[PDB]
């Protein structure tokens, strides 16, 4: 610590961040350096392929940086409901709010039935 | 550069963000209340929102990289030190010179190259690494899957007074101009992982591989692909969070 000065939440694809907004301006204006977060995100993303990542940018008074990558979206996962949520309930773990390791599946299959997926 | 703007944060309107990316929006971002979208171009979206018609702080603070035994310079540079000079115009295409991994890698060339040996820089971007070879007096050919780095790497290439081969394609292609005494690799961890047993069949029997663009936490990885191909550890460099591993077949 480290002040923190901003938390930065956006949503890139995989592997092929740029320096190009949103990054730019959403890192630019608390004075981060771009183009290292540019490559980090990149390879700690680069095997996921094509799958939007959504990430959280802790930005700390002294302008270096930190963050965290996410499951990522159920909407994205979603796309005909099979015994998608075997699995699922398991990978939103670390996004859904809920503090159990089972109620997750009783929310995330009625959400997708709204798309509409049937 | 368009932005489309939606009121909410990025949770609320989860259901509808992969049709976003449908249209083809390049990144989303969360702010005060909105969710700001970011496209190439303006496309009509029933979402219901507003369509926005709306660097060079780096680029004009940028200043002259170290990277024993060279000294990274942009073209509007000059040097007085003993460094060997690598004249990069820094772009879009990755090897401006500056990253750690790119350092590594020069570092790493400067220590195990010798002068006449046949280097391979698989994913050469700006041609930085291969043209290095060249000025540590290696055979360099520079191999990318982006053919648009490529008129950048003979560009750079004539701004050092060398003449590296350069080539559209991956280790398939750069095979008829093989086998090699050395490849240099800057790349990512899961790549080097699948690509191993084929960084061996690019190698002659007994040469080396310099593999980085390694974030430290994913290295075990790669050693154990490495080990796995029949490679032997030479070394590792670090720096930041980023590794370098050399290794001998
Ligand atoms: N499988 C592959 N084969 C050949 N080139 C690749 C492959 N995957 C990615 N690349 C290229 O490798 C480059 C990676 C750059 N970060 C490295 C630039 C430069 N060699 C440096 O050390 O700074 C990008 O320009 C990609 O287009």
């Amino acid at each position: 610590m480290k002040k923190v000065v901003a938390v930065v939440k956006l949503q890139l694809p995989a592997g092929k961040a740029t320096p190009a907004p949103p990054v730019g301006p959403a890192l630019g204006q608390h004075g981060a350096n771009i183009m290292e977060f540019v490559a980090a995100f990149n390879a700690a993303t680069a095997n996921m392929g094509d799958a939007i990542v959504p990430v959280e940018i802790t930005i700390y008074a002294d302008r270096s940086f930190t963050f965290v990558t996410k499951t990522p979206p159920a909407s994205y996962l979603i796309r005909i409901t099979w015994e998608q949520v075997l699995e699922i309930a398991k990978q939103k773990m670390p996004d859904l709010n809920t503090t159990d390791l089972e109620a997750a599946a009783r929310m995330i299959a009625g959400s997708a039935r709204s798309m509409g997926v049937e | 550069m368009w932005v489309y703007r939606l009121k909410g944060t990025l949770e609320a309107l989860d259901p509808i963000l992969p049709g976003l990316f449908d249209g083809g929006a390049r990144g989303l971002w969360e702010r005060e209340g909105e969710v700001w979208a970011f496209f190439p171009a303006p496309v009509d979206l029933p979402y219901e929102g507003v369509w926005e018609e709306v660097l060079e702080a780096w680029r004009r603070d940028l200043k002259p990289a170290l990277a024993p035994p060279f000294v990274v310079l942009a073209p509007w540079h000059t040097w007085e030190g003993a460094e060997i000079p690598l004249v990069i115009e820094p772009g879009m295409a990755f090897g401006t010179g500056h990253h750690e991994t790119t350092r590594l890698a020069l570092k790493a060339l400067a220590r195990h190259l010798r002068p006449g040996d046949k280097v391979l820089d698989l994913g050469t971007g700006s041609g930085v690494l291969a043209i290095a070879a060249e000025k540590l007096g290696g055979k360099a050919l520079g191999v990318d899957i982006d053919p648009m780095v490529l008129p950048q790497a003979e560009a750079n290439a004539k701004r050092n007074g060398v003449r590296p081969r350069f080539l559209e394609g991956s280790l398939e292609a750069a095979l008829p101009f093989g086998p090699f005494d050395l490849l240099v690799a800057n790349l990512y961890a899961e790549l080097h992982a699948a690509l191993a047993p084929r960084y061996r069949e690019a190698l002659v029997p007994g040469g080396r591989a310099l593999l980085t663009g390694i974030l430290k936490d994913r290295a075990p990885l790669v050693r154990e692909a490495m080990a796995g191909a029949g490679f032997r550890p030479l070394e590792e460099a670090a720096e930041g969070e980023w590794v370098l591993l050399a290794y001998g077949r």
